């Protein structure tokens, strides 16, 4: 299962 | 931008036996950026139904792909892999050698 | 049995051949199990190993929602990093990320990883303490500050120590017949004259899993590191791997040479010679 949070760089 | 040229290996899934169905592999690795063109060749002509693995990369960020197709090796048919990449002036052809 | 899980993301801009492509793949050890491609006719998370197929609709939707959000996030990140480096729109660039967890053998979180790169150079990495960042340059420092503001390291630590590990263990149990099975190499030594006075001994290892293996040649019981031609370990295409190592030897001295192979699947290490 992947990491569920996305954050723009 | 630093670019890295592909390493190329051409080889069979199983030990090569004339008349016996097998798989011809072309493994390209250590390259960057990711765009690359790979064909498998039988006596100089592009083989039609070649498949490939999903794009992934190594710990050093360099990309790798496996291209493959069913083939039946014979005494006289010559197999090869044709590879082009931004780092290459013209395509590189690597022949299949059954002891390599 | 020392196991890991990793996800590999590649986001690639391509002006003006449409929007950046985002592709994610997931691996347990040397086995790929899932993929997502923003370029596919219908973008969705797809199984790539038989043991993951038993996961239900809710798993597949969960994955697809995350990778779709990541597709949009990475396109913004590509814009941002082009900005940070004063790069033109001309102009194709790549962000890569690899993150995941390692278990011991044993079975508990050994350590976690989260690293990003830009055009194939280290950009930002989560430190082993899972609490602080290592940023490569003044551009990556901007990313670091943004990531601190959104408490990313804390979220990653929670994932790497919790979910990453829990799901890795579930996959290992579900796919235990393959993932927890080490297939030993099949080995032999070939001999081909190169000239009247020299010959190549090639030590072959075929059909092995996982990819990790050691192949060495010795002359009189000492390593032949500079003289061994060593090929990169390569996939056979049926989950197994292949490798060889070659030395060129003076003719008549063949018996002074031994090939040594170590691999998890072997009862005990192998010692091979050319057998005329």
């Amino acid at each position: 299962l992947p990491f569920e949070k996305s954050t723009v760089m | 931008m630093i670019q890295r040229t592909p390493k190329i290996q051409v080889y069979s899934r199983h030990p090569a036996e004339n008349g016996k169905s097998n798989f011809l592999n072309c493994y390209v690795s250590g390259f960057h950026p990711s765009d690359i063109e790979v064909d498998l060749l039988k006596n100089g002509e592009r083989i039609e139904k070649v498949e490939h693995s999903d794009l992934s990369f190594s710990k050093d960020w360099s990309f790798y792909l496996l291209y493959y197709t069913e083939f039946t090796p014979t005494e006289k048919d010559e197999y090869a892999c044709r590879v082009n990449h931004v780092t290459l002036s013209q395509p590189k052809i690597v022949k299949w050698d059954r002891d390599m | 049995g020392s196991h890991s899980m990793r996800y590999f993301y590649t986001a690639m801009s391509r002006p003006g051949r449409g929007e950046p492509r985002f592709i994610a793949v997931g691996y347990v050890d040397d086995t790929q199990f899932v993929r997502f491609d923003s370029d596919a006719a219908s973008p969705r998370t797809e199984p790539r190993a038989p043991w993951i197929e038993q996961e239900g609709p809710e798993y597949w939707d969960r994955n697809t929602q995350i990778f779709k959000t990541n597709t949009q996030t990475y396109r913004e990140s590509l814009r941002n990093l082009r900005g940070y480096y004063n790069q033109s729109e001309a102009g194709s660039h790549i962000i890569q990320r690899m993150y995941g967890c390692d278990l011991g053998p044993d079975g508990r979180l050994l350590r976690g990883h989260d690293q990003s790169a830009y055009d194939g150079k280290d950009y930002i990495a989560l430190n082993e303490d899972l609490s602080s960042w290592t940023a490569a340059d003044t551009a990556a420092q901007i990313t670091q500050r943004k990531w601190e503001a959104a408490r990313v390291a804390e979220q990653l630590r929670a994932y790497l120590e919790g979910l990453c590990v829990e799901w890795l263990r579930r996959y290992l149990e579900n796919g235990k017949e393959t993932l927890q099975r080490a297939d030993p190499p099949k080995t032999h030594v070939t001999h081909h004259p190169v000239s009247d006075h020299e010959a190549t001994l090639r030590c072959w290892a075929l059909g092995f899993y996982p990819a990790e293996i050691t192949l060495t040649w010795q002359r009189d019981g000492e390593d032949q590191t500079q003289d061994t031609e060593l090929v990169e370990t390569r996939p056979a295409g049926d989950r197994t791997f292949q490798k060889w190592a070659a030395v060129v030897v003076p003719s008549g001295e063949e018996q002074r040479y031994t090939c040594h192979v170590q691999h998890e699947g072997l009862p005990k290490p192998l010692t091979l010679r050319w057998e005329p």
